[PDB]
């Protein structure tokens, strides 16, 4: 699969994926592509925050799906 | 003023009087009463017998079991039990004697408060507790963090508990204990040639299980030595003056709580139980649990089987962990045991739940002074 | 009485846990004579407000006002202990039970006091300053739990949207959070209350996983060094900014409106309760960042006086507690004697 997460900024980092991809597993390919770290991450799918056990699957993720991703800041 | 210590755990309840180092009345917590009304006749309004009696007469009566896993589930039959151990096995007037009480991992709300209103109600006691099995098993070893197995009659349980607390959420039951031992040994010596079908062939098979069974420090070593010796095989004479003799079914008996397959049954051993409790737990508190596994109850009862725990959580546990099992030779008493010094201490004395909080409050005060 | 000086014998003993002791061994000796009604409604205020050291006076100021009807041998240990009272924030037990009860007091009182007609109103508000990736919600709310998953979604706005608010804040810039990642534990307790903490047994909830928290205790001036009282749970709330921005949009849009006072306050009220029961934060995690002076010149604008949960009647939480506390510092002394007992015979 092929799909899109969104910044704030309104940018578009695409990914190549599988559907037995994790959350956690979508994280650390945003850290080898964009540098931000898994911890930082908060991915939102159908307006859900998107948890890290669970797969691309179960989620309705699939060809073409678009991701909003926020990052954390804190101290 | 001495206090009670009732210990009406599975199968086999145990009281006496606190500051004693043992129970003075073990016995099955059984009641039975007449098939036929035939037998009730010029027997002046007695409707029932309760324990020993219950047992001898199983032909001429029906028998019910009331807390054959250790949650009380018929209290009319469980006020006779009470009655008996009062009254015939202590020959004590119970409005004399504040009562320490003992209950399984779990007991529902409900159970709680109707044990507290018979206990105050139908007996009139003074003061009364309620403590967990588990956790005064763990006081009679010194302890008040560690993780129990408390195991008899009809009941296992791994109990993780943390300064006097039982984690619920830790918590493990196992439905397999002492009887599920007593039948396999029945049907493995009924394989060898021996016939024990009855119920007076089954209590033949509990003594020999009591006398002759122990754990193996591995189990596929000894079955080499039985195998390949006789070093290891033992006689034991029967009621009607037989001599069988008992061989590699000594060890394979209580194997079933390490390989609850033995039995058909899916579950996991008590050491993956010991594990698996010890993983629902904090990290931050399960390096204490593994120091601190105490053996408790008729069923931690065989040569041996501490040794082998200590091997087996050994071999789930990070490689880097001080694991000690404890395993005292009076482990079968060591709740009531819990109990009695518990109810001797001093600071306990302020601890009671009193007859006139009761009144006060109802049976429900049993939740905010008996965590 | 002699209980309470086994009690007071605990070396974990806290200022919460005096406060609640000490007023237990008043009310019982003194009886209710109405004299002294004041004195005891008084020093529950004080406690809801955390201002520990106003009543642990006023409680020392009392004992001595009245010796002739106390045991003197008693006022004695009480303040003898009292110098050496602190607080630990990551073991305030009591308050973690006091505060969830609490909770659930503040919820049923705002269930019977509200139309749910505010919370049907700030959907459009939410609508209008949720993130594009936002869900809209469209349907109507009748139950006040539907009100409690909608005013809990406004998480969805953190981390954007809120950022110009949190960033005029001088106070969340000491959050003492840590970012270590220690996962979720099981836990059967509810509320603020810590997953291996003793507790009553008809106050268990079903066993679910909860979040594992640590303090950064290198924040220098954090919050938790700050507010000892408060118990941490996961400092201070930035979700409360993401309120904020929903609320500013509704006052704006309601200023007009005659009962928005009574309106502002069931939501910040539901918001409170909500956040205690579900765990998240502990009570001054939340309002010690809507008290901020830059926040709360929305609401005097407004013309808005916000009561901060504040009710009546913090009776049956305050003596639950008392219950509590007695029960976890006779444990503690009985534990103390049984181990004495062991290695005399060891
Ligand atoms: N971010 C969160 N979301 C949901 N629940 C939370 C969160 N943070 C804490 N909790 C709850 O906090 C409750 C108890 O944990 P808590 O007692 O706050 O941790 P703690 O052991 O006191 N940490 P410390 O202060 O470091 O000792 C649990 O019931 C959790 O549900």
């Amino acid at each position: 699969m092929q799909i899109f997460v969104k910044t704030l900024t309104g940018k578009t980092i695409t990914l190549e994926v599988e559907p037995s991809d994790t959350i956690e597993n979508v994280k650390a390919k945003i850290q080898d592509k964009e540098g931000i770290p898994p911890d930082q991450q908060r991915l939102i799918f159908a307006g859900k925050q998107l948890e890290d056990g669970r797969t691309l699957s179960d989620y309705n993720i699939q060809k073409e799906s678009t991701l909003h991703l926020v990052l954390r800041l804190r101290g | 003023i001495a206090a009670l210590v009732i210990d009406n755990g599975s199968g086999m309840c145990k009281a006496g009087f606190a500051g004693d180092d043992a129970p003075r009345a073990v016995f099955p917590s059984i009641v039975g009463r007449p098939r036929h009304q035939g037998v009730m006749v010029g027997m002046g309004q007695k409707d029932s017998y309760v324990g020993d009696e219950a047992q001898s007469k199983r032909g001429i009566l029906t028998l019910k079991y009331p807390i054959e896993h250790g949650i009380v589930t018929n209290w009319d039959d469980m006020e006779k039990i009470w009655h008996h151990t009062f009254y015939n096995e202590l020959r004590v007037a119970p409005e004399e004697h504040p009562v320490l009480l003992t209950e399984a991992p779990l007991n529902p709300k409900a159970n709680r408060e109707k044990m507290t209103q018979i206990m105050f109600e139908t007996f009139n006691t003074p003061a009364m507790y309620v403590a967990i099995q588990a956790v005064l098993s763990l006081y009679a070893s010194g302890r008040t963090t560690g993780i129990v197995m408390d195991s008899g009659d009809g009941v296992t349980h791994t109990v993780p508990i943390y300064e006097g607390y039982a984690l619920p959420h830790a918590i493990l039951r196992l439905d397999l204990a002492g009887r599920d031992l007593t039948d396999y040994l029945m049907k493995i010596l009924t394989e060898r040639g021996y016939s024990f079908t009855t119920t007076a062939e089954r209590e033949i098979v509990r003594d020999i299980k009591e006398k002759l069974c122990y754990v193996a420090l591995d189990f596929e070593q000894e079955m080499a030595t039985a195998a390949s010796s006789s070093s290891l095989e033992k006689s034991y004479e029967l009621p009607d003056g037989q001599v069988i003799t008992i061989g590699n079914e000594r060890f394979r008996c209580p194997e079933a709580l390490f390989q609850p397959s033995f039995l058909g049954m899916e579950s996991c051993g008590i050491h993956e139980t010991t594990f698996n409790s010890i993983m629902k737990c904090d990290v931050d508190i399960r390096k204490d649990l593994y120091a601190n596994t105490v053996l408790s109850g008729g069923t931690t009862m065989y040569p041996g089987i501490a040794d082998r725990m200590q091997k087996e959580i050994t071999a789930l546990a990070p490689s880097t962990m001080k694991i000690k099992i404890i395993a005292p030779p009076e482990r079968k008493y060591s709740v009531w045991i819990g109990g009695s010094i518990l109810a001797s201490l001093s600071t306990f004395q302020q601890m009671w739940i009193s007859k006139q909080e009761y009144d006060e409050s109802g049976p429900s005060i049993v939740h905010r002074k008996c965590f | 009485e002699l209980s309470i000086s086994l009690s007071l014998d605990s070396p974990k003993l806290d200022e919460s846990d005096f406060i609640l002791l000490s007023v237990k061994y008043l009310e019982k000796s003194l009886g209710k004579k109405k004299e002294f009604s004041g004195f005891f409604e008084d020093i529950e205020k004080l406690y809801f407000k955390q201002n520990y050291k106003e009543a642990i006076e006023k409680i020392l100021d009392f004992c001595k006002k009245n010796e002739s009807l106390l045991s003197e041998q008693v006022v004695q240990r009480l303040a003898e202990v009292a110098p050496r009272l602190k607080s630990n924030p990551k073991d305030n037990e009591s308050r973690r039970l006091y505060e969830t009860l609490y909770a659930d007091h503040l919820e049923s009182v705002i269930k019977q006091e509200s139309d749910l007609s505010v919370f049907n109103e700030l959907r459009d508000s939410y609508n209008a300053v949720k993130p594009e990736y936002a869900v809209t919600h469209e349907t109507e709310i009748k139950t006040l739990d539907e009100a409690k998953q909608f005013i809990l979604s406004f998480v969805m706005l953190n981390d954007n949207v809120e950022l110009p608010l949190k960033a005029q804040s001088e106070r969340y810039p000491k959050k003492d959070r840590s970012r270590e990642e220690l996962g979720n534990t099981p836990s059967a307790n509810p509320g603020i209350m810590k997953p291996n903490s003793p507790n009553f047994t008809d106050n268990l909830v079903p066993v679910r996983d909860v979040p594992k928290i640590a303090i950064n205790e290198k924040v220098a001036g954090g919050y938790s060094k700050t507010k000892p009282t408060t118990p941490f749970v996961a400092s201070l709330s930035g979700t409360t900014y993401s309120l904020m921005v929903v609320l500013t949009d509704y006052i704006e849009k309601h200023k007009t409106d005659k009962d928005i006072e009574k309106k502002v306050n069931q939501i910040i009220n539901l918001w409170i309760s909500s956040y205690i029961k579900e765990g998240y934060h502990s009570y001054s995690e939340v309002v010690d960042v809507l008290t901020e002076p830059f926040l709360q010149s929305i609401f005097d604008k407004a013309n808005i006086k916000l009561n901060y949960g504040v009710l009546d009647d913090t009776h049956a939480e305050f003596r639950k507690a008392q219950d509590y506390v007695f029960g976890l510092t006779i444990q503690s002394a009985m534990h103390h004697e049984l181990q004495e007992r062991f290695k005399n015979k060891e």
